[PDB]
RNA sequence: AUCGAGAGGAUU
């Protein structure tokens, strides 16, 4: 692998290191070893990462990963967008997925949880465990055919 | 008489086709830059000759002038559209009565058949006309 | 205040190196009137690069990471449109992973 | 459907002029006249033929936009010498060259066989 | 020209299409997944003509 | 459409005139561009076109079928002793002007088809026309006065801009709207409108 | 209104650069050892070749439309065969007392290097060159 | 409750959101012939003539800008920056 | 018409390639892209 | 999800679309049959009764009128028939329901939608012919080119849902895209593959087409440019005028390869006001690049300015184009012979090498790479050997290929293609593929029944040795034939597993937006960002610049 | 399908050329090449106005009625 | 005479290849446009048909008819029927012309366009009649007829222009190419080795002189000198077209002048 | 009218 680092001079060049490509994984195993650097070592799961260096590692990891797709196929997006995603999964707790048992069962109004996937249980136990709904959230007014709370409808007008 | 022969996939498994009939099995005893690389008849076991290579195509495709100097895709694209194209699609159609029917004015035999539009009878009921095309940029369109 | 500190960190390191004592003298020769211009323009049409209260980042975000997605099609590792699937569902069952060891 | 029959291409329609003619603010001494129903056919032979006459600045045509039957003509021209003349003693001398086209290629016409 | 091949069912053409199916009666050999106890199965779809 | 899925629709239509044009006299019936050849590298395109200029001339049949020993070589050869420069090229001159042109171009007989698809049968718009029966909102297809979907997917375009207002009106003023009455106290459609 | 330099200069290398209507000419100055002239030339109006030598200005003189000549009833500041208009980017240090004048008549190129110019080649919207003989 | 007239982060600036807004909200009442601010130098349009109105800060509107707790603060369109 | 009256279904490993077999007997090419593509073949 | 998240809509509208050059950006071609139906409800205001009464008049079928007129009572008369059609006194605050004229907020989108972008208003011009015909420039955004795509025009009912169009939406404002911190509408086709061209040292343009040209672009002051040549002809360069159609303060700076202040590649870009300085004028520059002109235009000027820009741009570039030609003939990828000779004797050597691996590796010589097969480390042996010959090749011919050759010359512009696209079509086609490996064995032990059992050679394992200038082989084809069968696989699925990422992507992220207190968050008012992006700014007004406190030399610094 | 008037390229009426193409062919025994030149056909685009014409009338005049 | 020098060289009825010496390319050009679009002549526009049982139907043989060459000598005598104050067609601004034919034999009948039959006075001018250049004598090809099936037509011929539509267009093809060696240098050729044998001598480079390797390219020449030749359908005789085109190009020249005077 | 399927377009 190459590596651009600083010559005590100043400037940075080309200084070439040997690094070491993996099948498989046991983070936990792997970094206590003699002669590597547990400072630096990498692996591509951020599953692992996250059970290892603990969640805001794991985010950084998560990162890394959905960035590297994107910009191995050639493409750019401005890390805002992306940081974000990643932030999302991040929030509670663990590692919120981006299916159902995910993000979607999360303390939510039930009409929002409705637009998404299990369209009738979530209003059948919303029914019963009685949950009062917010109506702050895009898809509640769209529902009720409101100007949803977004850009031009986030504040109010008064004369 | 026994100078062709049915074989299926199944039983292809077993045999060994040549493609050229002539150059693929003559001697072994000055070659035009222009023609293509062909590579050779390295085999001396042969059953079976294959009839003419052109015949892996059906039906739409084998309308397609020069399929073997594009790529797949398109080739693909053709047939898809070829299908859709438009003109004598029966002669009798003054007296049919289908819902829908379009039929061209003027509909020309293409300036450049294949072998296929001979059986598939192109050449007789075609659907496009020959049109003088112009590539160069133009105008803004 | 010491967020609002932070938040302009980066943007600041650039803006002293950019604006040295040395180098606006030295190398684009500018002058007083200029200067301040310089000044009272950099301020505002930073000031115009704010988020506004409004816009709503999150389908931003959504869309702006899908597209680039959509132009995906086809050394060994789970990458383009399968390898986002993996990250998505929060995939237990990799198929390419890898340590890569310093 | 949508389609505008031909003949709105050398036809006028209703409160349509031959010419419109407007002065050009950018310039001095500048004019550009509009020619409704017509097009290459004519403009660009009289702006090359208003490229001839020395005293004359400015000359140009454009078509706006195929599916309209128009173009505009701008023209500048030397401090007095009023656009219009320009536009005149320009278009008169075509005639005058066509006119003499006409009849030379008669004398040549009647003189071969066949 | 017309070639027929087809059917007439209430005064509309209808064609038969040619339908795709595994073969019946031959030995197949199917090396299972990773997490099946089974690791290998020969099949054998049976029937008379 | 060509043959080779180059693929397109009409775009304008110049007059013989203003049309470019050969010294031969001649006058193209329609133009592509360039664009559509490199990225998509259908050759056989071009080469159809050259090899059935040959055909016009001589009078005889284009052999396009498959593998066969052709070559743009062996067309061009043909081209040569048949008046013009081996590769297809002529020296057009502009419509509008006459003017030479700066560059040649390819311009051969090259057959192409006709599709379905027509545009005067897609041209729809709707004004507010027949509901459906279930809902009180629009009706499918084109063929009823239809509407047009506001796609769930482009629902989500529209809070992408911040854009709100037209967000209720796309649903509600058209798609339905609906004036119900609710109880102060139960919270629901109770409510006997005996209005008037 | 007046000019501003004036060198013959020896053509040292020709070179059809992937052109047929422009080269780019060398070209160093005779008495002068502290010079050279890098220029670009329309080689289609004013042919030029290896080893010839040829008079060369600047002036600043002989900004409203460009009217069109009429100029056979006109002063022209040309006993010249070939001239052209252009404008100045940068001037450059090649250590010294020595300078240099980047100049873009457009999209053509020259390159002069000398030292007395100082005092004349301006910072200037104004520029035209005058070559001849 | 309420927000003081002092204590205020909120950018005092316009969001496009708002300003669209606030243009759009008198570009309604003008449509339906209410009452005019300015001279009407030479246009007709009614939401042409807000943006008019609001080159010369004369639209009687106050922002009502909701804080996520619930708290809230005010901005004539007077006390409002307009850059962009 | 002719292309339609020899069409082949196939309902539901890699099912969707052009295999090696084929050769002769489905066409290489003709195949409608998209929806149910691959799956369907002209002989 | 089917009747609430979307329903189906009313005044919409859609066609075939098409692409007009002679439009400008922010524009919108709608046929007259369309405009002749949809209907925005306008009040009758002291300010318009002059205008509308005529409308009322002008009636439900010649263009500028109108259906529908509603009163006090709120009810409706229906101008089609009504005895009183040709009559009524409107009578103030009343409503007349016009056609859509010119210069009006229309929201222009596409399926499938997945930008913000895919949607925008766009101006209103009523047209000939029952297409939507819009700026060619305003082809990306949308994604779709002129083969057959329809587009949806939905015309909002509300002065605000005007505004709400024109402010937010609009075209222009959209030039420059939060996405990816540049712009994402910029010039292509011709217009590019010509500004090139035009731009060219070589590209001198005498007087008759110098006034045209001027005249053609709509912001001209009226004041002819001094021409670079005074001398024997007075001539301009292309750069010259081209110059016209950019504003003023703009200044633009790149370096390319051998850019040294004089180019003597005319590589790079350098742009000093209104004017071009040296350089040749391709995507890079006007490109929807980064460090590009559009970029650059919006920042300074304006959107609108910029928005003016690009048909400036235009109108002149289509025009000198139009008077120059270009194309594309065989003769674009043919080869000169001695190296139509050098690529074959490129390829055989290559052939003739995997021979000599092949013939190796059977007498237990190849090594085994630590950490696979041995015939694993043959394969890889193999493909990159075979991939080596076909680039080796095609830029064989690539090096061959003249100047004037208008595909080098397309891609010299960067306007359709890349190398690929030559290398293969003049030179070699190289390996074909499937589950990225080279041909598989479905007839035991061998490809094609056409062949020996167990040959390894690239012949029999999916080596297209010949060109497509040339033509495949049977073999070749039916090989070939298996590749590209594998593209046309995946858009037809690749698109839906897409489909459903955004869905969830979308469904996921929603209602985070950016409070008052610029904390960005969500419908609960749980935190996920205290400042949008780790610094409260907006992606749109960024763009890449370079912190040089960084590099260089702890000497060069102090310096 | 009755020979076209006019090439839709060219403008030379090309109505009348095409019973004399005929004969031209099987009467004299001519080839293709020739007899089309023979008709004063130089201007390809409405020399291939004649030859890949297809005349299919024959066909739809021989059902009866 | 003074300028614009036109010389014969080859002139049958159909064609009439000239030199054109002494004119502004522009001039040249826009006769040609003029003369393609803008020289007006009579064809059939409005067929009202009585009864058709041919194999090809209605809306298609009015179409066939509508190209049909008619006789458009004295046709500048002609009304416009836009213009007479007649509604719809009278013989001051039409020429009424059927067509019957039955199928009578078993060798199946045509329908030539020798078969068409004037009807409205003429007045003793010289228009609509159906063109014959058929060395057999019959004009054109209108349809063709098995054992029994009529075909009752009235075509009003009105005056009308190519500009409307490709029939009223009375020219065809017209070559027009200038400075046969690129003296000039408008073009730059495309090549591979020598651009002198990859391009054909075109027939005009005996009246030019070839250029002389030497010579430095010559500037500040123009175009001189148009190598055309017009062929003609022939409702106008070719002397004519060349005659009416020159002649309209200079009356839509002069409804300019006249145009100016007005305001 | 409504439910049910099949054919095709657009993402190259
Ligand atoms: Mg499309
Ligand atoms: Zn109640
Ligand atoms: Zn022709
Ligand atoms: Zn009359």
């Amino acid at each position: 692998y190459d590596r651009k680092v600083p010559s005590p001079t100043g400037e940075y060049v080309k200084e070439p290191e040997w690094v070491l490509e993996t099948d498989g994984v046991n983070l936990s195993e792997v970094m206590t070893v003699p002669g590597i650097d547990p400072t630096r070592i990498y692996t591509n799961s951020f599953i692992d990462i996250m059970e290892v260096l603990g969640i805001e590692a794991g985010r950084a990891a998560l990162y890394k990963e959905v960035y590297n797709v994107i910009a191995s196929d050639g493409s750019y997006v401005n890390y805002r967008h992306m940081a974000l995603l990643v932030d999302v999964m991040t929030t509670q707790g663990g590692l919120t997925s981006v299916t159902r048992h995910g993000f979607n069962r999360s303390n939510t109004g039930a009409l929002m949880r409705c637009s998404f996937e299990e369209t009738v249980e979530i209003l059948f136990e919303a029914g019963a465990s009685a949950e009062l709904d917010d109506c702050r959230g895009v898809s509640e007014n769209v529902i009720l055919g409101q100007m949803a709370p977004i850009g031009t409808g986030a504040f109010d007008v008064m004369i | 008489e026994g100078l062709v022969e049915y074989i299926d996939a199944e039983e292809e498994e077993s045999i060994l086709i040549a493609m050229q009939p002539e150059d693929l099995e003559p001697a072994e005893a000055d070659v035009d830059p222009a023609k293509r690389i062909r590579v050779s008849h390295h085999a001396t076991t042969f059953t079976h000759c294959e009839i003419h290579p052109s015949m892996i195509l059906g039906v739409a495709a084998s309308i397609i002038p020069f399929p073997d100097h594009n790529q797949s895709p398109r080739n693909t694209y053709q047939s898809a559209m070829g299908k859709q194209a438009m003109g004598v699609f029966l002669t009798n159609y003054n007296v049919r009565m289908d819902t829908m029917a379009n039929i061209l004015y003027y509909p020309q035999k293409p300036l450049g058949t294949t072998r296929a539009m001979e059986y598939l009878k192109f050449r007789e009921l075609p659907a496009g006309q020959n049109a003088i095309v112009a590539i160069a940029c133009y105008s803004g369109y | 205040q010491n967020a609002q500190r932070d938040a302009v960190t980066l943007f600041c390191c650039l803006l002293r190196s950019r604006l040295a004592t040395r180098r606006v003298l030295q190398e684009y020769r500018l002058t007083k009137q200029a200067f301040d211009w310089v000044l009272s323009n950099i301020e505002a049409q930073f000031l115009r690069s704010v988020v506004h209260p409004g816009e709503m980042v999150g389908v931003l975000a959504a869309q702006s990471i899908g597209e680039p997605a959509t132009q995906m099609t086809l050394k060994k590792v789970t990458s383009g449109v399968p390898r986002l699937k993996e990250i998505l569902n929060v995939a237990k069952n990799m198929k390419t992973p890898s340590l890569t060891v310093y | 459907m949508n389609a505008p029959d031909r003949f709105e291409l050398f036809l006028l329609g209703e409160g349509e002029s031959k010419l419109k003619i407007d002065p050009d603010t950018k310039a001095p001494n500048a004019v550009v006249i509009t020619f409704e129903k017509e097009d290459h056919t004519l403009g660009n032979l009289i702006r090359a033929e208003l490229l001839n006459d020395r005293k004359v600045l400015f000359a140009a045509y454009k078509v706006e936009h195929p599916f309209f039957a128009r173009f505009k003509l701008r023209i500048q021209t030397t401090e007095g010498y009023d656009p219009k003349d320009a536009l005149k003693n320009a278009c008169n001398s075509i005639i005058n060259k066509l006119g003499a086209l006409k009849t030379n290629f008669e004398t040549e016409w009647n003189l071969q066989t066949l | 020209f017309d070639m027929g091949g087809y059917f007439i069912i209430n005064g509309s053409e209808k064609v038969l299409i040619a339908q795709e199916r595994s073969a019946g009666n031959i030995v197949q050999v199917f090396k299972k997944a990773a997490p099946s106890p089974i690791s290998h199965v020969a099949e054998i779809r049976s029937a008379l003509e | 459409a060509s043959r080779h899925g180059q693929k397109g629709t009409i775009g304008i239509t110049y007059r013989r005139e203003d049309m470019p044009f050969t010294a031969e006299g001649i006058v193209p019936d329609l133009i592509i561009n360039p664009h559509a050849i490199p990225s998509r590298m259908t050759v056989a395109h071009l080469i159809e076109c050259l090899l059935s200029k040959v055909a016009a001339l001589s009078g005889n049949e284009g052999d396009a079928s498959p593998f066969t020993d052709i070559t743009v070589e062996g067309i061009s050869k043909l081209l040569r002793e048949h008046g013009y420069q081996s590769r297809g090229f002529e020296v057009m001159y502009n419509g509008h002007t006459g003017k030479k042109l700066m560059a040649q171009i390819f311009f051969g007989p090259t057959y192409y088809q006709r599709l379905r698809h027509m545009v005067d049968d897609k041209i729809h718009a709707r004004a507010r026309g027949p509901m459906q029966v279930l809902t009180r909102q629009p009706v499918e297809g084109r063929s009823r006065d239809g509407g047009l979907r506001f796609g769930e997917m482009e629902r989500d375009c529209m809070i992408a801009h911040g854009a709100a207002s037209f967000l209720k009106e796309r649903l509600m003023e058209a798609s339905d709207a609906f004036r119900v009455h609710i109880c102060g106290i139960c919270g629901l459609m109770t409510v006997i409108a005996k209005l008037n | 209104s007046n000019t501003l330099f004036d060198d013959i200069f020896q053509v040292s290398e020709v070179d059809p650069g992937r052109y047929n209507k422009v080269c780019r000419i060398e070209a160093a100055s005779t008495t002068q050892d502290q010079c050279k002239l890098t220029l670009d030339i329309n080689v289609e109006l004013f042919p030029v070749a290896a080893q010839d030598s040829l008079t060369v200005t600047i002036a600043s003189s002989l900004t409203r439309s460009w009217r069109p000549p009429q100029a056979g009833d006109r002063s022209l500041a040309d006993d010249y065969d070939y001239v052209m208009y252009g404008t100045a980017y940068k001037f450059e240090e090649v250590s010294k007392d020595l300078i240099a004048v980047y100049y873009s008549f457009g999209g053509l190129l020259m390159r002069l290097e000398g030292n007395y110019r100082n005092l004349n080649n301006l910072k200037q919207e104004n520029a035209y060159l005058l070559i001849r003989r | 409750k309420a927000i003081p007239k002092d204590q205020r982060a909120t950018t005092p600036y316009m969001t496009k959101y708002e300003r669209a807004r606030i243009l759009g909200t008198r570009a309604l009442q003008i449509s339906m012939n209410a009452p005019v601010f300015v001279d009407l130098e030479g246009e007709t349009d009614p939401l042409r003539i807000a943006m008019k109105e609001l080159a010369e800060k004369k639209i009687p509107l106050v922002i009502r800008r909701y804080l996520p707790d619930g708290s809230f603060e005010d901005w004539s369109v007077e006390e409002l920056i307009v850059d962009l | 018409t002719l292309s339609h009256l020899r069409r082949t279904n196939t309902p539901i490993a890699k099912p969707r390639q052009l295999h090696n077999t084929h050769w002769g007997l489905v066409c290489p090419a003709e195949t409608p892209e998209g929806q149910a593509c691959g799956l369907v073949k002209n002989l | 999800r089917g009747n609430l998240m979307g329903k189906r809509v009313d005044f919409s509208a859609r066609t075939v679309i098409s692409g007009d050059p002679n439009l400008e950006l922010d524009q919108v071609g709608v046929p007259k049959s369309i405009a002749k139906t949809l209907t925005y409800p306008e009040v009758v205001t002291p300010y318009n009764i002059d205008r509308l009464t005529q409308l009322v008049r002008n009636g439900p079928n010649e263009h500028p009128g109108a259906k529908y007129v509603i009163r006090d009572s709120g009810d409706r008369i229906d101008l089609r028939y009504s005895k009183r059609a040709g009559d009524i006194q409107l009578q103030y605050g009343w409503k007349v329901e016009r056609h859509i004229m010119d210069n009006d907020p229309v929201l222009f989108n596409r399926q499938p939608s997945l930008h913000k972008m895919s949607m925008m208003a766009h101006r209103v011009k009523v047209i000939p012919y029952s297409t939507f015909r819009l700026n060619l420039s305003v082809t990306s955004p949308y994604n779709a080119d002129f083969d057959g795509d329809e587009m949806n025009l939905h015309v909002p009912q509300s002065e605000e849902t005007r505004a709400e169009l024109s402010q937010l939406c609009a075209v222009p404002l959209q030039i420059v895209s939060p996405q990816s911190n540049k712009p994402c509408m910029g010039i292509v086709q011709d217009t590019l593959c010509g500004i090139r061209k035009l731009t060219l040292r070589d590209t001198f343009i005498e007087l008759d087409q110098v006034l045209n040209m001027l005249y053609w672009v709509p912001d001209w002051d009226g004041v002819i440019p001094t021409p670079a040549i005074i001398k024997p002809k007075p001539l301009w360069s292309g750069k010259q005028i081209l110059s016209v159609a950019i504003p003023n303060g703009i200044h633009l700076q790149r370096f390319d390869e051998g850019t040294t202040l004089l180019s003597p590649k005319d590589n790079g870009m350098l742009i000093i006001d209104g004017q071009i300085i040296f350089g040749v004028v391709e995507k890079k520059t006007v490109g929807s690049s980064n460090g590009g002109l559009i970029h650059v235009v919006t920042r300074e000027k304006g959107p609108q300015v910029c928005a003016k820009l690009f048909g400036n741009i235009q109108k002149v570039v289509n025009f000198w184009l139009l008077h120059n030609g270009f194309s594309t003939g065989i003769g674009d990828t043919i080869a000169d012979g001695p190296t139509m000779r050098e690529i074959t004797e490129t390829i055989a050597e290559a052939k003739k090498k995997v021979l000599d691996v092949t013939k190796e590796a059977q007498a237990n010589l190849l090594t085994a790479k630590h950490g696979m097969t041995l015939r694993e480390s043959f394969e890889d042996n193999v493909v990159r050997f075979l991939n080596e010959a076909r680039d080796k090749a095609g830029r064989l011919a690539e090096v061959n290929l003249k100047d004037l050759n208008n595909v080098k010359q397309m891609v010299m512009a960067g306007s359709k293609g890349s190398f690929i696209n030559i290398a293969q079509m003049s030179a070699c086609v190289g390996q074909q593929s499937v589950e990225g490996k080279r041909i598989a064995f479905g007839f035991v032990d061998r490809t094609l029944p056409h062949f020996s059992k167990d040959d390894y050679s690239p012949e029999s394992k999916g080596f297209v040795e010949n060109s497509y200038l040339r033509g495949l082989t049977p073999q070749e084809f039916f090989f070939h034939a298996m590749g590209g069968r594998e593209g046309l696989i995946d858009t037809a699925v690749k698109t839906a597993e897409t489909g459903y990422i955004q869905r969830r992507l979308v469904k996921a992220l929603e209602d985070i937006m950016v409070h008052y207190d610029n904390t960005t968050r969500n419908s609960l008012g749980n935190v996920i960002q205290f400042i949008y992006g780790e610094d409260g700014m907006d992606a749109a007004h960024i763009e890449k610049q370079s912190l040089d406190t960084i590099g260089g030399s702890d000497a060069a610094f102090e310096k | 399908m009755i020979v076209p008037v006019r090439c839709f390229s060219c403008g030379k009426v090309v109505g009348d050329k095409w019973e004399s193409y005929l004969n031209l062919l099987q009467e004299d025994e001519l080839d293709e090449g020739t007899a089309l030149s023979r008709l004063g056909l130089k201007r390809y685009c409405c020399r291939r106005m004649i030859l890949t014409h297809v005349d299919l009338i024959e066909k739809f005049l021989r059902y009866n009625p | 005479e003074e300028g614009p020098q036109v010389k014969i060289r080859e002139a049958s009825k159909d064609n009439v290849d000239f030199i054109l010496s002494n004119v502004d390319l522009a001039m040249a050009n826009s006769l040609r446009r003029v003369m393609i679009a803008e020289i007006p002549t009579l064809a059939i526009d409005s067929v009202e048909v009585e009864t058709n049982t041919t194999v090809l139907a209605d809306e298609f043989i009015a179409h066939r008819l509508g190209l049909i060459p008619l006789q458009s000598m004295d046709i500048e005598q002609l009304e416009y029927s836009r213009d007479c104050f007649c509604e719809d067609h009278c013989d001051k601004c039409s020429v009424v012309l059927t067509l019957q034919a039955f199928g009578e034999s078993e060798s199946t009948t045509n329908v030539y366009s020798k078969d068409l039959v004037i009807v409205s006075n003429l007045m003793g001018r010289n228009i609509g009649h159906p063109i014959i250049q058929d060395k057999e004598g019959n004009g054109v090809l209108i349809c063709k007829l098995r054992k029994g099936q009529e075909l009752k037509l009235t075509c009003v011929a009105k005056k009308g222009i190519a500009k409307e539509h490709a029939k009223w267009g009375p020219a065809a093809a017209i070559e027009f190419e200038y400075d046969p060696w690129n003296k000039l240098k408008h073009t730059d050729y495309w090549y591979e080795q020598d651009s002198a044998k990859e391009w054909p001598q075109s027939k005009n480079c005996e009246y030019e002189d070839p250029p002389n390797e030497g010579d430095p390219f010559d500037y500040k020449a123009q175009a001189d000198t148009f190598y055309m030749n017009v062929e003609s359908v022939g409702s106008i005789p070719v002397d004519q077209v060349v005659v009416r085109g020159i002649d309209t190009l200079q009356k839509k020249v002069a409804s300019i002048l006249l145009a100016l005077t007005q305001m």
